[PDB]
């Protein structure tokens, strides 16, 4: 039997358009959608469907098979009751605290379970034709379709059976579910992890289910960093207190009354001035200051998650989580056959995954990019049954050094 | 008319809503009796049914005469049935573009006749197409009628009509891979590499297909010639085209001519390389009455000729090979004007087209150029199903120096440089850490929101000093003029230190052009000097002369 779901009261489906595809990942997609239709996964649609949702091809991680990919983004925010404040799943605390995890795939789950005849219909999407030849072919799922946040919310009865073992003779394993994944982690030996999940592995493909490994206890600070010189510049005290008093108002308790002293008048910038011993007693209180977290920042269950990105150069991306500006929940950089894109799409995956290990949500991402560009782009280097919420965004001058 | 053997599909009205009630307007005696011809016809042919004073909705009708002819016709206004009925799925979400276009041996153009009326409506939503026509006067209790076939100007029509003719053909298409079908509104494109022996034969095979399904589409004979003339453009069987451009010569150009034109222009550009709308289109600017007469501007009198010159001959485009590849080649053509051309084997090209946009408030150049590579590039995916090679204008270690240092993501395809000027470049950068024995200009501006009376001034290291009063400020603009000062009164050599992350942020990027003229002449000066070293600092915080410029610039302004 079904389970009935509701679109959250007063909205209604996703009216969302096709982007245009090109002619390998259509073909891909028509190709894999047959197939999907013999085996009776998703049915054929008429006129009367005004719902869509955009779909994709993507090649994985490191594969060479195709892989559809459905952005349910729109569909998840009008289901939200549904997945969120009823069938909720609960995010582990302990997770983010192991030596390591793993990831596994777990979206072929849901190709058992029926989706409810009522809801079907919100989960049209199109494989478009080329040169508008054709009309588009029309979709909707029969089944619990990977990328609705729904599908885990009602599977999650059936992966307490398919876990309640392994669990009880793994009281110290972690066992997560974001989506299509499952988060695996352990404080055992590498080897002895590798084994467990291997040993995970065979519970599942006793239903049918058929790693990647994080290390999170490993992932640490990208505190604020003032260099240390011999011989200083009007310039670089000048971007001293600039950089020092921005950190000041989002890191608490910052001092730079000495170090302006040393800069009186109109002097060139060229100039060298050397330094008074307080004031490198304010490098260090501060510097020392960076090491050490925030302080009264703690994560809001009930506020969303942001996630800024500043191209750095040279293959290197810094980022920062928060939920309030400049009350950043975690700070980091990314580094790297490269482009921009590819690099930025990348980041935007690890961060997301971090945070999906840590909260248990995805931060929206303020995307340093052209929206344009990177919409042609980046289905071309994703690799993620997910996909987060992205909005494009002009760096402030000034945050990319403060940042550096 | 054959009223289509197929499956129907379940139509429903929108969500707490009713079908339509809407009162038959009363109607004259010759009205009455046009409609009563009308329908009893329709109903010999199915078309309609009658139905009874039991089925309470209604939909006014309407019976129209003749523009020279003495032919009645009803309509329908199905505005209330239409607002009630759901949404459908989008028709068909963009047009073939004939560049899109493979080449084939033959192609026959099918037009389905009558085609709505050829295909069954939902039995159960048939109730609410209910219409009557009127007794003479309220006398008599109108004739009731319902639809059995798609309405015409009723919200699915297209829709449906769509679908079912996408069932009709689903088959064929099986047994007949080789045999392009191309499906617009109602009707049938269709070509194949038959020698016309097996073609002219398959067109009847699906004739005699859509037959038995109710469609009736024309025979050959009444079967229409090349170049067909679809759409805008002209396809002959080698080539395409747009459809004959008359640019009008005229003693007044009134807004809508001007208008008009742009249009035409426009849509020649898809195939007429090197058109130009960008002075044209100024005029256009503030509009005046549509009446209003416009004095052609000189550029524009230039422009509507360098355009009558390129039209002037006939220009087409050929079709597509699959296995050639696309090339894309982009030129700059004057202020943020961009011309681009694509082929597969040079200088035969598939489509032209253009690129104008003010993406920002000040750019330059290379983000020009990226803009119209992303726009070509969808472009070439919509049409092609893949992105074409470039070659631009602009030199392979320009472009990696822009990229590099540029504080956003870019990327563009495969590319190459060609020597096809103007050339793209950028006209100065900044230097990277402070030039020794330069004078250090300590810049600032100021501007009271009460008065609106800003002061804008600098304060060096060498002592010199300057302070000027604006009258119509914000702080942006006394900001950009503190630095134009600087600029000016400063020689080969400056460096100047600001607290406007807004004039920090704008120059940083190197624009080259402008929206702001202030914007303009700072970029015309940073072109001049040799080197330009440009840093911030926080304002309101005791550093350096900024306070001096502070005290010099607040000084009456706050
Ligand atoms: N009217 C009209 C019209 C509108 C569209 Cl979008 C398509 C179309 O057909 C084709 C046009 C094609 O173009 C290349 C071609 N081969 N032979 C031709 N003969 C012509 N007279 C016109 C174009 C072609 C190829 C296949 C096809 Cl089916 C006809």
């Amino acid at each position: 039997e079904t389970v009935p779901v509701k679109l959250k009261p007063g909205m209604d489906g996703p009216k969302v358009k096709q982007w245009p595809l090109t002619e390998e990942k259509i073909k891909a997609l028509v190709e894999i959608c047959t197939e999907m239709e013999k085996e009776g996964k998703i049915s054929k649609i008429g006129p009367e469907n005004p719902y869509n949702t955009p779909v994709f091809a993507i090649k994985k991680k490191d594969s060479t098979k195709w892989r559809k990919l459905v952005d349910f983004r729109e569909l998840n925010k009008r289901t939200q009751d549904f997945w969120e404040v009823q069938l909720g799943i609960p995010h582990p605390a302990g997770l983010k605290k192991k030596k390591s995890v793993t990831v596994l795939d777990v979206g072929d789950a849901y190709f058992s379970v029926p989706l409810d005849e009522d809801f079907r219909k919100y989960t049209a999407f199109t494989i478009p034709s080329i040169n508008n030849e054709t009309p588009g072919i029309r979709y909707q799922y029969n089944v619990l379709p990977q990328g609705w946040k729904g599908s885990p919310a009602i599977f999650q009865s059936s992966m307490t059976k398919i876990l309640e073992p392994f669990r009880k003779q793994n009281p110290d394993i972690v066992i997560c579910q974001y989506m299509d994944d499952l988060y695996v982690g352990s404080d055992l030996e590498i080897g002895q992890h590798r084994t467990k999940i291997e040993e995970l592995r065979q519970h599942l493909l006793r239903w049918g289910l058929t790693g990647y490994e994080l290390h999170p206890d490993k992932w640490t600070v990208q505190p604020i960093v003032l260099p240390e010189k011999d011989s200083w510049t009007v310039n670089d005290i000048q971007k001293l207190v600039g950089k020092l008093n921005w950190a000041s108002q989002i890191y608490p308790g910052i001092k730079v009354r000495q170090l302006c002293k040393l800069l009186r008048g109109t002097k060139a910038l060229t100039e060298v001035i050397p330094l008074t011993e307080e004031a490198e007693l304010e490098l260090a209180e501060n510097r020392e200051i960076l090491k050490e977290p925030v302080h009264g920042v703690y994560y809001d269950p009930s506020k969303d998650l942001i996630a800024e990105i500043q191209k750095q150069g040279q293959g290197q991306w810094t980022y920062q989580i928060y939920q309030e500006p400049f009350k950043n929940l975690k700070t980091g950089k990314y580094a790297r056959h490269t482009n921009d894109v590819k690099q930025l799409t990348e980041a935007v995956q690890k961060i997301t995954t971090e945070s999906i290990v840590i909260w248990g949500k995805t931060p929206k991402f303020k995307l340093p990019i052209q929206k344009e560009t990177w919409e042609t782009w980046w289905t071309e280097y994703w690799q993620a049954t997910w996909i987060p919420e992205w909005e494009f965004v002009n760096t402030p001058p000034l945050v990319k050094l403060w940042y550096q | 008319s054959p009223i289509s053997p197929i499956e129907t599909v379940p139509v429903k009205l929108k969500p707490g809503m009713d079908g339509p009630k809407v009162k038959q307007w009363p109607l004259t005696e010759e009205k009455i009796k046009a409609l009563v011809e009308i329908c009893t016809e329709m109903e010999k042919e199915g078309k309609i049914s009658k139905i009874g004073p039991e089925n309470p909705y209604n939909t006014p009708v309407f019976a129209i005469k003749k523009k020279d002819s003495t032919k009645w016709r009803k309509l329908v206004d199905f505005r209330e049935l239409n607002k009630r009925t759901q949404d459908f799925w989008e028709v068909q979400l963009g047009i073939p573009h004939p560049a899109g276009l493979k080449k084939k041996k033959s192609v026959t153009v099918l037009d389905v006749g009558d085609a709505y009326f050829s295909v069954p409506l939902d039995e159960d939503f048939r109730k609410y197409t209910a219409f009557t026509i009127p007794s003479i006067n309220n006398e008599t209790p109108g004739i009731r009628y319902q639809y059995n076939v798609l309405p015409q100007g009723w919200k699915g029509s297209p829709a449906i009509f769509q679908s079912s003719m996408t069932k009709i053909l689903e088959p064929f298409r099986k047994q007949n891979p080789d045999i392009v079908i191309c499906q617009y509104m109602d009707d049938l494109y269709v070509g194949s590499d038959l020698e016309i022996g097996q073609h002219r034969t398959k067109i009847e095979e699906l004739r005699q297909h859509l037959l038995r399904w109710g469609l009736t589409t024309p025979d050959k004979k009444h079967q229409k010639e090349p170049p067909f003339l679809w759409m805008g453009y002209e396809l002959h069987p080698d080539k395409w085209t747009v459809q004959p451009i008359v640019l009008p010569e005229k003693d007044s150009w009134t807004v809508n001519d001007i208008q008009k034109l742009v249009g035409k222009l426009n849509w020649a550009s898809q195939i007429y390389p090197g058109i130009k709308v960008r002075q044209l289109c100024k005029l256009l600017r503030g509009t005046k009455a549509l009446t209003e007469v416009i004095p052609l501007t000189e550029e524009a009198e230039l422009e509507l000729a360098e355009n009558r010159e390129i039209l002037k001959e006939p220009v087409h485009g050929v079709y597509y090979d699959p296995s050639k590849d696309l090339i894309a080649e982009i030129q700059k053509q004057g202020q943020g004007q961009w011309t681009y051309q694509i082929y597969q084997e040079p200088f035969k090209n598939l489509k032209t087209g253009k690129y104008a946009r003010m993406r920002g408030a000040h750019t330059n150049d290379v983000k020009q150029l990226t803009e119209a590579v992303q726009k070509i590039t969808t472009e070439s995916i919509v049409i092609w199903g893949k992105t074409p090679k470039f070659k631009l204008p602009i030199q392979k270690e320009t472009w990696e120096t822009w990229w590099t240092e540029y504080w956003q993501a870019t990327w563009i395809p495969e590319w190459e440089f060609v020597n096809t000027p103007p050339l793209v470049k950028l006209w100065y950068q900044l230097e990277k850490e402070p030039i020794v024995g330069a004078e250090t200009f300590y810049v600032d501006g100021a501007a009271n929101r009460e008065t609106k009376l800003g002061k804008a001034g600098y304060v060096t290291n060498r002592g010199r000093q300057k302070v000027v009063t604006l009258t119509d400020t914000t702080n942006q603009k006394t900001e950009l003029q503190a630095i134009y000062l600087a600029l000016q009164d400063s020689g080969l050599e400056v460096n100047i230190v600001t607290d406007s992350q807004y004039a920090l942020g704008i120059i940083q990027a190197q624009p080259d052009q402008s929206e702001s003229e202030l914007v303009n002449q700072i970029i015309e000066q940073l072109i001049k000097k040799e080197k330009v070293y440009l840093a911030w600092v926080p304002a309101h915080k005791g550093i350096g002369g900024n306070e001096q410029v502070d005290k010099l610039v607040s000084a009456g302004i706050r």
